[PDB]
């Protein structure tokens, strides 16, 4: 068929979904601690 | 950008490039039928076609520019009539047209079926962070070509070909967090759609060189030279005449 | 890819090495209805046709290559007939062309139904993280062709046959947390629809050699040698004459 | 897999087998009506017809495999028609065929009625993790076929047959905690449609066998020989010659 | 299953045991009309009517097993007429037919609309865990039969049937935490929708006793003993003939 | 449950027991158009009527019933016509029938509207955990019924007759928990849709009633009896006579 | 309920006590055409037009109740003239009709515009836990008629009249926590839509009043005495012969 | 509430005082088309048009009010011609009707288009709790009326028209905590859409008098009384010739 | 803004530059018609084609400014007999007008096949708050125009062009949080479709070109000055004759 | 029927609405504590 293309990212363009998906993969990751 | 020719797959330079006939052949190219019966999913509209009604534009061209034959308008038969009869109505009140001239064969054929995602398939790949993936997609068509003798009703050759439409699409991405409290975003992305309008155009101008070669070894028309029945281009698709096996 | 011709099965390669018979047999091959009734389901769209309209085309190429039957254009008559008129206006204004071959048998036929979804499965398993999955649907297309006397208007000889269409679908997965704060992913996917365009030329190039076959048995028509009927292909069609059970 | 005859019933068998009559009888199949008016539901097409309108394609099959009928060609008459004109043309101008042959009797009727979910059904069971489930659903479908005399227009037989198109499904599944902190996970599945494609062909070669039948009782058309009057097989479809009750 | 008649109700067994007439009455049976105007509603197609449209070949089969009326082919009459053009057509070319059989009277009618959910319910319960529920709906369907005499086009009968059309649910349940973090579960369900195919064949079957019950009443016509105009089966229908009320 | 005759209201048995006339009075009963324009809203089909196409063969019953009215086979007429040309073709050939009997005055009518939900309501109480609701809708028909004498074309008498359709709903619940830990359950359910069908057949046996009744005191027909002027039933349409208002 | 009369509105009692005429006046009904263009909106169907199609059989029933007019058949005229070449067939074969009454004026007319929603509004009020609502709409519906002078084919005079639809609804209800750990529910509703079936006919049987008013100002038709020309009636509609503003 | 005229704009009375002419023009209506090609939009139906199809009903009452113009009945003229011909068939059977008055002139136009939302807004406010909002839409109808010299051809005079169609809102609302633990809520709501129907009625009423304000200035037709060439009437719609910028 | 005429690309100056010919040609523009069946996706209407059905008024505005071709009116041609037959008839009543002009060639063509989002893309980027982003889609048309010699029926030259339709977005954002409990926030959009209007007249603008070079090179019709065959024009659209490859 | 392929992950072209799952079902899996 036809490949549309479609950016993943709520931000922009996107389906807003996946929106509670990448911030909670992305903080799941992240290993910087609070600099004081 | 800028308009140009419609741009033209290796089987067009392959046309073109033929031995020379003795004569020209007339040919009469009425309607080749979408019998696919096959339109174009969500989220494009009910309505719309898979396959372009013009495939009959389409093989006129390919005759054409083929050197070999020469076309005749069938087509549009009820405007050209009707355009000889205002010519005639001036004859008469204040040259002579002759009649119109007819063909010794008349190409037919339909477009036998187009089947979508017959194969599919897709990588993917993600890290702590950074992305990316890969999909494709390929339909295929098939045209039918048959040459038919008016003047006793026979079908003298047919042949059937194909075609496999590449639809492919990559995409990038990242989201991570750099250094705390900040967060990094970027997508790259590319599809590529191959046209169905331009894979139409390269099955209907390859069933014409079989429809080319199945002349001269049935003795139908021959060439002008004898010596020229041993050309690169004829030995080639001598060779692709056995089908592919499934 | 590259434009060829359309991919045959074992049928097709099992219909061109028959037997030769003493005359060839013209044949008018008018319509094959598609008379499934039968529409794709979502997500493609209502109106697209499961089965594809062409399946007399498809008859014609398989009795051309047969090197038994000589067909004759009945599909586009309207068009050949108002091509004869323009060649006889041109006969009586400034070589005669005789009338058209009339055929002793008339092949005719339709499909006769087509199921989807007839059986289905699947299998899947996930460990911890690390997954993998099959899927398969197979769908079952019914083909009936008939020989019709056109001379008296009775029915010679009538088969069915079928084919199974097989659709399958694999794919794998990966989403684990390899060492800490840090996520691994990977999908390697596959399908593979078998055309319902092409299941439909092998039953159809199937079911001409079972009329060819029931000629030979009836006293229809008789082969060149009578030491050629023990040949290996119609030895090995005598024996699926019987059909499955169910 | 591979091209193959449509598997057959116990009902072909049962219908081959039959004793043979003093003559053949000719008989008109013009056309059985899908008068069901039942359209296939979601997720399929609004368009898709539950019942396949190929029935009068099944049931000449029927008539001329039973080696009782010789079947005539009505379905495609104005195309055998316009085949006939042609071989006329080419008989005034440069074997005189005789008329077409006519039936004693036109054997017609019609599809009455197709009942989609008469009974359902499913059990279901999962303790901890480990499950499995049973589907079941079964239509029911009905054909009429009826003889008519053409000589005077009177009916001489009617009869009603009917089949149930069962359709099941089972599923297993496993997802557990194995031990501590991993997941175990499988899936097995399998559907099984009947298709009504082979149970209208079922059920039409059935109501064959209850005309055959019914002509011998009322003097219709009488046997080759009266000690095969005793055959198994019609005093088989003697005792279902009573219906079953509701 | 196996093919088999389509099944009966009471009043077929009621209506085969009828007296015997003088003589029999040929009728005219041309179309019943599905005046209803309803179709089936959601998660069906928009399209599928909700009574099948072949109520004319239910009637057929009411009047032939009757054993009172001879029924005439009236509904496929321009196929009949078709076919003896095709047998008068070999006659004056290298038995003379008589004309059509013509009838006394003409039966015709309607199907009075249908109404689905006249009356519904459902009780539930549930217990710690373990469950259970019933439904049930009742449709409502209206036959219309009339005898037309067609000397003079008056209306000698007419008389309205009804039926109605059971279709229960039972579905069973448990969820329940048996001993300590483990989960039981089943569940048990079965449905039975009433055909209205065959609702309609009763309905049909049981207004034919109504109309020849009828005619003895009015002197329309006559049995062949008087003596048998005291049977149980006529005894009963004269107590039915008064409706219920509402 | 078993067939019987269609359930009849009040009106039904307020109509046989009418005064007889001195001579019974043909009439033409042509088409009743469904003029209502109303479909079936949601969850039915976007294309089923609310009111039944079938109003044409009620009025017939409600003539007929009646024991004044002699009808006459108008609605199929080209049935008619049709049959008695097979007649002819067998009198030419090897009692002499009549021309078709005419009426003196012709009833017709419409069905004026149908307005859905002109009244709803509901009440609905829940203490702790127990409760109880009601619904009703009640919906409002009306039908147009004309006598037309056929000799001039003027119209003698017009009524208008309406029929109110209730529709209610009753339904009980628990959802309590019961001594600790534990949850009872419990519904139970009754809906009643009156059926349009009966609605619309009480309508127009009331509203032949009102031709009748305004045919004596218009001295269009007489009764038998100048006695029986007076009678119960007439006394009692004459009370009616006026409208409600509004 | 009970079956009774068409509830009419304070038009009709208005119109059935005019002053009557010299003599009655012939009048031709044709069609009034429902030319709103306005469908019904969801949640009906999208087929399902807003003001029903048998304004012509409304409008002749007010010309009838009038005693002014005498109205003819000219809608069902077709089913009329078939009528009368029945008689005339019967009259040449084993009293003589006259021709058709034909009308000195035809009313003909529309439904110009039908607009829902022209106003709306809503009330609604909570305290603790108990509230109540309130809501309201109002439609327009318009109605041409004109008296055509069927001689020269003039317009005599022409009004448009207007009614309101008024769709109210009201609804309580309790949603509290009464004495501690127990809860208290109750609904109560009604809704009233009135008919769009029944303003049209006192839109229409208003209509008739201004075209009888309009006549005897005009000089067209005249009263019977002059005395009467001061009526109650008559000087209560020459008040509203100013339109409203707007 | 009751039924009264249809509510008239300013126009109307600024249409009845025009000044009177010498003798009144006769003017066929024939046909105004709904050429805007818009429907309404969601949520009312796919198929209601936003313009009524009766343009021509309301412009042949403002012709006939406006006491110049004699309009002649030519919408329904097939209606007309076939009453003529019923009183022609009792003229030879046992006054002769003179022919159909015809124009000088005939009035005919156009609905040019109608554009939704042309203009919005609007304004809202919530304090504590408290809160009011309002909107507005405006729509703009435009209407084409030219008169046509019927004897020559051509087009005398050609204007068009406009109309603004305000549809606004008003809603208020309270949702607070009035003293503690306890709700007050309160909402008073009120729309308002002008009919579409009547705003076409008064472009229509409008555009008349520029069509015969146009005539007194092009001596297409002179005033009964040259001084009263300057009344107010007349004055004011000079002013208004000059048509508004954008 | 203000009304101007349509924008054109650089062919059209390109073509209004070409060398002027000996004679001009007439040239009959019958139908190009839109055989791309292609529909426009969601969220546009089901039925708004992709192509504009109006090529053959932009071909005519083509050859009529490129100073070469004299067009004819043939699209409005049953409209133009129509006028002609009004100034005859007023001829015989109280300058005779020659015949139609006739055409020598009559250039005709399709629309072969629309392709949308042959390529895509897009790029993204977010830091802490502020993003960016674009897209881009080119869709591809292509045009066929063939030029048929009308006396003797043949193809004189036929070409194919192709245009790429771009259409892009670029959009910024902001979301932070500028100093403690403030929060700031942005947007900034922008896309820019390129008309599929304009593309389609500059592909048939550019194919014109490609048919007056052919023209020169085949001897079909010469230029005034054979000096001029070397014109910087048509040596550039000799190497672009030579199709892009694929 | 067709078998068209489409990936069951949010984060390439697939439904979003199995993203919270997805993730719930790796962090109860996952047996790697904080190393320091």
């Amino acid at each position: 068929g036809t490949m549309t293309f479609q950016f993943r990212n709520p931000n922009f363009g996107g389906n807003p979904n996946n929106g509670a998906f990448l911030l909670n993969s992305a903080q799941a990751q992240n290993s910087y601690k609070d600099p004081s | 950008a800028r308009p140009t020719l419609m741009p033209r797959a290796q089987s067009y330079k392959d046309l073109t490039h033929l031995p020379a006939p003795t004569g020209k052949i007339f040919v009469s190219v009425y309607n080749i039928q979408d019998e696919t019966g096959q339109f174009k999913p969500y989220p494009a509209s009910n309505f719309s076609t898979a396959v372009p009604q013009s495939a009959t534009a389409m093989l006129v061209t390919a005759l054409k520019d083929s050197r070999w034959f020469i076309p005749l308008e069938r087509q549009g038969l009820q405007n050209l009539l009707n355009e000889r009869k205002i010519i005639r109505a001036a004859q008469e009140n204040g040259i002579p047209l002759q009649s119109l001239t007819a063909a010794n064969i008349m190409v037919e054929g339909s477009i036998i079926g187009y089947e979508s995602n017959v194969k599919s398939g897709g990588v993917g790949a993600r890290y702590f962070g950074i992305g990316a993936d890969t999909q494709y997609q390929l339909d295929q068509i098939a045209v039918n070509l048959r040459v038919v003798n008016v003047s006793t009703g026979e079908i003298l050759s047919s042949v059937n070909t194909s075609k496999t439409i590449l639809s492919y699409e990559v995409q990038a991405g990242v989201f991570r967090f750099i250094d705390y409290q900040r967060l990094l975003e970027g997508e790259v992305g590319y599809t590529s759609n191959e046209p169905v309008m331009l894979c139409l155009m390269s099955a209907i101008e390859t069933g014409v060189i079989f429809l080319i070669n199945d002349g001269i070894d049935r003795g139908l028309w021959d060439l002008q030279n004898k010596a020229e029945r041993q050309n690169d281009i004829l030995v080639k698709y001598r060779h692709m005449s056995v089908p592919p096996e499934s």
